[PDB]
RNA sequence: UGACAUUGUCAGGUGGGGAGUUUGGCUGGGGCGGCACAUCUGUUAAAAGAUAACGCAGGUGUCCUAAGGGGGACUCAUCGAGAACAGAAAUCUCGAGUAGAAUAAAAGGGUAAAAGUCCCCUUGAUUUUGAUUUUCAGUGUGAAUACAAACCAUGAAAGUGUGGCCUAUCGAUCCUUUGUUCCCUCGAAAUUUGAGGACAGAGGUGCCAGAAAAGUUACCACAGGGAUAACUGGCUUGUGGCAGCCAAGCGUUCAUAGCGACGUUGCUUUUUGAUUCUUCGAUGUCGGCUCUUCCUAUCAUACCGAAGCAGAAUUCGGUAAGCGU
RNA sequence: CGAAACCACAGCCUGGGGAACGGGCCAGGCAAAAUCAGCGGGGAAAGAAGACCCUGUUGAGCUUGACUCUAGUUUGACAUU
RNA sequence: UCUGCCCAGUGCUCUGAAUGUCAAAGUGAAGAAAUUCAACCAAGCGCGGGUAAACGGCGGGAGUAACUAUGACUCUCUUAAG
RNA sequence: UCUAGUGGGCCAUUUUUGGUAAGCAGAACUGGCGAUGCGGGAUGAACCGAACGUGAGGUUAAGGUGCCGGAAUGUACGCUCA
RNA sequence: GUAGAGAUUCUGACGUGCAAAUCGAUCUUCAAAUUUGGGUAUAGGGGCGAAAGACUAAUCGAACCAUCUAGUAGCUGGUUCC
RNA sequence: UUUCAAUGGCCCGUCUUGAAACACGGACCAAGGAGUCUAGCAUCUAUGCGAGUGUUUGGGUGAUGAAAACCCAUCCGCGAAA
């Protein structure tokens, strides 16, 4: 839906426990890294012989994800995560 | 499945019957008379080869 | 039979996928017209 | 021939030739179909609560920065009478008007100085804790209620606000990923990278308490199942066939010689179907041939009745299955 | 001279009810030693843990662009050099 | 005695002009280093040519006829060829 | 507190829904059978009566009393010929 | 057409057989892709197949022997005194 | 004890809602024939000791006769703290 890019909300940070003003974005999950112990256990049990060792999903549907609003205090670089019910289409501003 | 018979004709019941056969059919051994000059010979018999 | 050979079994004598097949085949499956550049009858060749 | 090739190692491609494996559930048998597999409204539901069917009628996996929150002002659907313009009740005005309108999407409930319409300001759609209700094992998940500690919005104020007027609109472990801290650890001691944790979320599992998964057997196997089909008995009659009552009528004339609609009461079915009670450690399966017996719903033979000269022909009409067929 | 299958116990009917077609139960018809040769109505006669069908998180043969691999094959790098 | 039409699909076959993607290895830069980021490369590949006495095709979809379905009727795409 | 069996039910009365109907399928209430013998309904899991230690006597329920068969070929008033 | 080699029909006999495939009659072939002794080779996902999933010692849609192995069974049967 | 008379009495086991069943096993008799032992865990009970408890990993009387009885040190387990 249409959500406004900034919104003044209660900010959790510990040098401001009150109402300030937020730049909202909407959060993206980062890019896989390869050093992660669980990347690094599912490659070592991968090697050798007998074949895929775990689950793969070969399916997908549900495209709506629960839209997750990262919220950016402007002056004190805290951020806050606040998730809303899903949706199709999304927008900023 | 099983061994089709085109992979079994490696030996066995597929080799050549050769009892009937006199020789290999050769041009002689390349050697110093062929290599420089020439050497006679006379035809002994002309044979069927099985 | 399919037991027997690839173009075996069915409930007519058929072929079921085409015969040329191609030059790295697996002994096997290495049957019918192999690496085949063309097939059917020639009229007028070189 | 020639430092290529071959050979060794590793890498990418190809590889039913070959291996291993899988190829949901529910189900008036199974399959096909559908989804009754996670959920909502009215009804089935028998005035507490509970309550089933592949019963009935409908919805849902969305949508909304306003369609959320606060305040204010106003009153709607229609009907009537006027003015226009010219049918057009478009617009405008005045009366009546209990809501017959609206309230995102189903239905039910709720609502009139509002919960509807318009306007102004906003982000209570926020952070944190426990208690509670529903489904319920009183586990989880979802959804919901009343509070508490903050921080805010709105209003003059009392107040109201922890999303949507209420009843539907959703997600574990492992893994990944994000947020958060002058946070803990990398175990001989340090610093810096990197990694690992604690806490709060999200990736997605609709078979919705959440495997990673194509077929075929007319060559077939095993364990079982009469919990289950074909078969097999049995039951049922929606069909069809037959028999009564009714009497508008055909039958030049006489409603029922003989025909006889619309209705209505019964019988039978040898019809597939319906069901799934017997049989799956096994009741041999159509027809024909042969052979016997039984029923009568009578084709013929015996005797009777009514319509018109006989002659006949029909009602075989009534008894009647002895005897033929 | 001399087996075997098979065998809960047995062995005459009708009707009833009943796991819906009983030899046994209930009510009737009835009922007399010991036996021979035949017969094919019945014993839902015998055989064989239904071979059809369904179920099983039980198989196998076969197929394929199922899932996961694999001999082989092909291409490159490096070594041989 | 004939062996028709169809190379779109699936196979097969030939292309390197696609470098278009890309492993390993190696090369450049940053970093203290693990490593990261970039280019570079073969085949396979997308294209393109050929091929039916290769597999095969020589019409298909459709919504709807008294239980339901229905293929009557209603209509088109026709396509590689009809 | 610990633990078993069980997680196929079925019949009737009454209230029902689906079905043409069914010795049909699905729900509500209670009583039952399953796990219940016994007297009765000739017979019969569920209907009526009644629920059971081994016995004597008495009396009953439901149901009976011509004979089979224990018990009036009892009493009263009618009806009925198939 | 005989010897030999087969095995069509009677759907004959037999069908607890003479016999785990035989007997009678009938029939096919009978100078060659003929029939056959002995020697020899091919071995189990293997062989061998003028192809029936045939044949591979009464065993074949994967022989036979021992072992893993008392394989597992949400399934059937049984499970001993008052 | 046998037999007769009168009255009653279906074939057991099993799966099952329901078996006398035209459901399966059972011709007969003997002998054999199926909840065990072990590593744990949980409740309950008994016994010893108790803020402790546990001699049997070991070592000793020991050689006579010694798989037993009997004795003996340091550790350690569990408990005394979350
Ligand atoms: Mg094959
Ligand atoms: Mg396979
Ligand atoms: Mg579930
Ligand atoms: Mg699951
Ligand atoms: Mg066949
Ligand atoms: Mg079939
Ligand atoms: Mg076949
Ligand atoms: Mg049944
Ligand atoms: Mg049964
Ligand atoms: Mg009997
Ligand atoms: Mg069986
Ligand atoms: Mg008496
Ligand atoms: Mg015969
Ligand atoms: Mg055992
Ligand atoms: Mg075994
Ligand atoms: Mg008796
Ligand atoms: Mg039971
Ligand atoms: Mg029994
Ligand atoms: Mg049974
Ligand atoms: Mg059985
Ligand atoms: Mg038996
Ligand atoms: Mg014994
Ligand atoms: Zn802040």
């Amino acid at each position: 839906v249409n959500i406004p890019k900034t919104r003044k909300t209660y900010c959790p940070g510990k040098n401001c426990r009150k109402h300030t003003v937020h730049r909202v974005t909407q959060y993206k999950k980062g890019p896989d890294s390869k050093l992660a112990q669980g990347k690094r256990r599912y490659d070592r049990k991968q090697s050798g012989f007998g074949g895929q060792t775990k689950p793969v999903f070969h399916k997908k549907a549900k495209v709506t994800k629960k839209v997750v609003l990262r919220l950016e205090c402007v002056s004190c670089k805290y951020k806050n995560q606040l998730v809303l019910k899903r949706c199709k289409h999304f927008e900023l501003g | 499945g099983r061994v089709i018979r085109a992979q079994r004709k490696s030996g066995g019941i597929f080799q050549a019957h050769t009892r009937l056969r006199k020789g290999a059919a050769q041009l002689r051994t390349l050697d110093f008379a062929e290599r420089h000059g020439y050497i006679r010979g006379v035809v002994q018999k002309i044979i069927h080869d099985p | 039979n399919p037991v027997d050979h690839p173009h075996g079994g069915g409930n007519h004598q058929h072929v079921g996928h085409s015969t040329t097949v191609p030059r790295q085949s697996a002994p096997g499956q290495k049957v019918g017209l192999i690496a085949a550049r063309r097939t059917g009858l020639l009229r007028g060749a070189a």
